[PDB]
């Protein structure tokens, strides 16, 4: 194949098909497709990771959307690069504002 | 019986790499699915950008390299160019 | 009231137990030294997040002889390590932190990108040190180096001696390569494997010995609050050892082997013929011969005189094949010719075979 | 009929070892002789230079090492002290 070359799991394919038949340039080096397949399958292993993690505090070995929703809020800068994504079925971070609670 | 493009066995593998014991709901996996087509698109349209900007014509490394660091902030963005750089070398390391 | 061979083995566990009455007080002082040292760790930034794991236990006899040397293992939260098998040797590996928002104290540990064992244990035991020189009232002694799995060794007064053990916490999904280990699913469930395998596990700080060097910075898996657990829910009935129908001798057995390795170490110490023997391999033996042996049935009290012999053969054919897989890592031999010489091993395989031969003297003897 | 030391077989193995084929006249086997008798004494002269120096009783392998670091010349040290390293970590390695 061509994403085994780069010792990648997204389609290296895929993503060529994809910046070509785009319409995001005339030409598309052939180096590219490999970085953004790259990027796509870091980001990927990052979300899930944190998702995975969560699920498993759940004590769940099933990630569903709560537990994406969990780990792109909880972390940092997956909040940034994700801050105006609703993610379907997800709910929020359980957080109830100081104020509010008993004294 | 057409062909209908997802990356659900993509995000499936990536998953077996990082918690070879976790699966992953179909709904969750029509969330990844739809992150990596966002990112992908954001990445892709940010490279497009640059490449007219500077009357180019080709999207190479370099242009998603730059877009990498203008999207992802900034340590996710320094982890994700490093991920690429290896992967895009090691490439060209092959044949 | 049991078959042949039971009243003697039996006599030597109530010898040993009656050892045991006593250690409240040490068990105590234990307690308190123990909750001093946490105290002051977590005002460190890089200890703030220690804790005691196997949780309300300040002990964990590792010498069922020793009643006065207690095992504490400190645990540090230490989140989403990326871990790289050093040089396939599938039970230490290079630790190197992924990516995280929040800044994790132990930066300050790092040697490039790689987290430093060296580093690590020293800040420890200077922390300790000062900790204990915190005690006015009570001689607290660290021990010299010796090594780092035990990373601390404490003396109090003249009696009490506490091993401290410091290991890093991962949530994450257990190392690629220790996934064929624990093989309880006839045994005890493979829910009960599912579940066991969401359980965290640790690392410590252990240098890999290669022939050509060692790697000063290289760590070791550690599962051992996962055979606390297997070892105090031993049976495939979930009632074993709460009623007289299903006591079992699973334990009893583990305590006899132990007591004999403990002994025949304590004959040949000025030797240096049984150093490199440690409880964690008759521990790793009985594991496999529950594996074996995964019927409650197969381990009914009155077959005692029985059972400790099949487990004292297996470990016996052990030391003759030089192949015991750790139980939690296939693939790690702890018996392996690299680690222990030939030699040492049928030298213990001759005694174990003398005293099965001749029912046991060395129990009896000191 | 007494014993008379002298490096004659230790040349000549390693001589085997690095030239099958070639053998050495008992001149030039003199020579190599004198030129390990000449080392060895510079070598050990300086271990023990280094080990009064800091005031130690011992030549250890560090002193050898610094001697050799002394005497032999660039990279016929850099050489030398890798050789001497494995050669000890190999011994280490043994029991
Ligand atoms: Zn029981």
């Amino acid at each position: 194949t061509r994403s085994s070359r780069a010792g990648l799991q997204f389609p290296v394919g895929r993503v060529h098909r994809l910046l070509r038949k785009g319409n995001y340039s005339e030409r598309v080096g052939a180096g590219a497709p490999v970085y953004l397949a790259a990027v796509l399958e870091y980001l990927t292993a990052e979300i899930l990771e944190l998702a995975g993690n969560a699920a498993r505090d759940n004590k769940k070995t099933r990630i569903i959307p709560r537990h994406l929703q969990l780990a792109i809020r909880n972390d940092e800068e997956l909040n940034k690069l994700l801050g105006r994504v609703t993610i379907a079925q997800g709910g929020v971070l359980p957080n109830i504002q100081a104020v509010l609670l008993p004294k | 019986r057409s062909r209908k493009e997802s990356y659900s066995i993509y995000v499936y593998k990536v998953l077996k790499q990082v918690h070879p014991d976790t699966g992953i709901s179909s709904k969750a996996m029509g969330i990844m699915n739809s992150f990596v087509n966002d990112i992908f698109e954001r990445i892709a349209g940010e490279a497009s950008r640059l490449a007219h900007y500077n009357k180019r014509s080709t999207i190479t490394s370099r242009e998603i390299q730059t877009a990498v660091r203008l999207l992802l902030p900034g340590e996710l963005a320094k982890h994700a160019v490093s991920e690429g750089t290896k992967a895009v070398t090691k490439y060209t390391s092959a044949k | 009231d049991a078959a042949p061979g039971a009243s003697k083995l039996r006599a030597v566990l109530e010898k040993l137990k009656l050892s045991r009455d006593d250690i409240s007080t040490a068990a105590g002082m234990v307690k308190g030294v123990v909750d001093h040292l946490l105290l002051r760790l977590k005002c460190d930034s890089a200890f703030r997040g220690v804790g005691l794991l196997n949780t309300g236990s300040y002990y964990e006899h590792v010498k069922i002889s020793a009643p006065n040397e207690f095992d504490v293992m400190f645990k540090l939260e230490v989140p989403r390590i990326q871990l790289e098998e050093y040089s396939n040797t599938r039970a230490y590996y290079f630790v190197k932190f992924k990516r995280n928002p929040k800044e994790n104290p132990l930066s300050q540990f790092l040697e490039g990108e790689i987290l430093s064992a060296s580093k690590m244990l020293s800040k420890f035991r200077k922390i300790i040190k000062e900790e204990i020189n915190d005690i006015k009232d009570t001689d607290v002694i660290m021990k010299r180096k010796r090594g780092g799995s035990p990373a601390v060794t404490l003396l109090i007064s003249e009696k009490i001696s506490v091993d401290i053990t410091l290991a890093l916490e991962s949530k994450s999904s257990w190392p690629a390569s220790t996934q064929e280990g624990l093989r309880i699913q006839n045994w005890l469930s493979a829910k009960v494997r599912k579940q066991l395998r969401l359980k965290p596990f640790y690392l410590v700080p252990k240098h890999a010995k290669e022939g050509n060097g060692f790697q000063e910075e290289t760590w070791r898996l550690s599962f051992s609050h996962i055979e606390k657990e297997i070892l105090n829910n031993h049976g495939k009935s979930k009632t074993c050892c709460e009623n007289k129908e299903e006591k079992c001798c699973r334990k009893d057995c583990l305590k006899l082997m132990k007591y004999l390795l403990e002994q025949l170490k304590e004959r040949f110490k000025d030797k240096k013929h049984l150093d490199k023997f440690s409880s964690y391999h008759v521990k790793t033996a009985f594991f496999h011969v529950c594996t074996q042996n995964p019927q409650d049935s197969q381990w009914d009290r009155k077959d005692l005189g029985l059972c400790f012999d099949n487990c004292v053969t297996y470990f016996l054919q052990c030391l003759r094949t030089e192949k015991l897989e750790n139980y939690f890592i296939p693939e790690f031999n702890l018996f392996s010719s690299n680690l222990i010489d030939k030699r040492s091993k049928e030298f213990l395989t001759k005694q174990i075979e003398y005293e099965r031969n001749n029912e046991f003297p060395v129990f009896d003897e000191f």
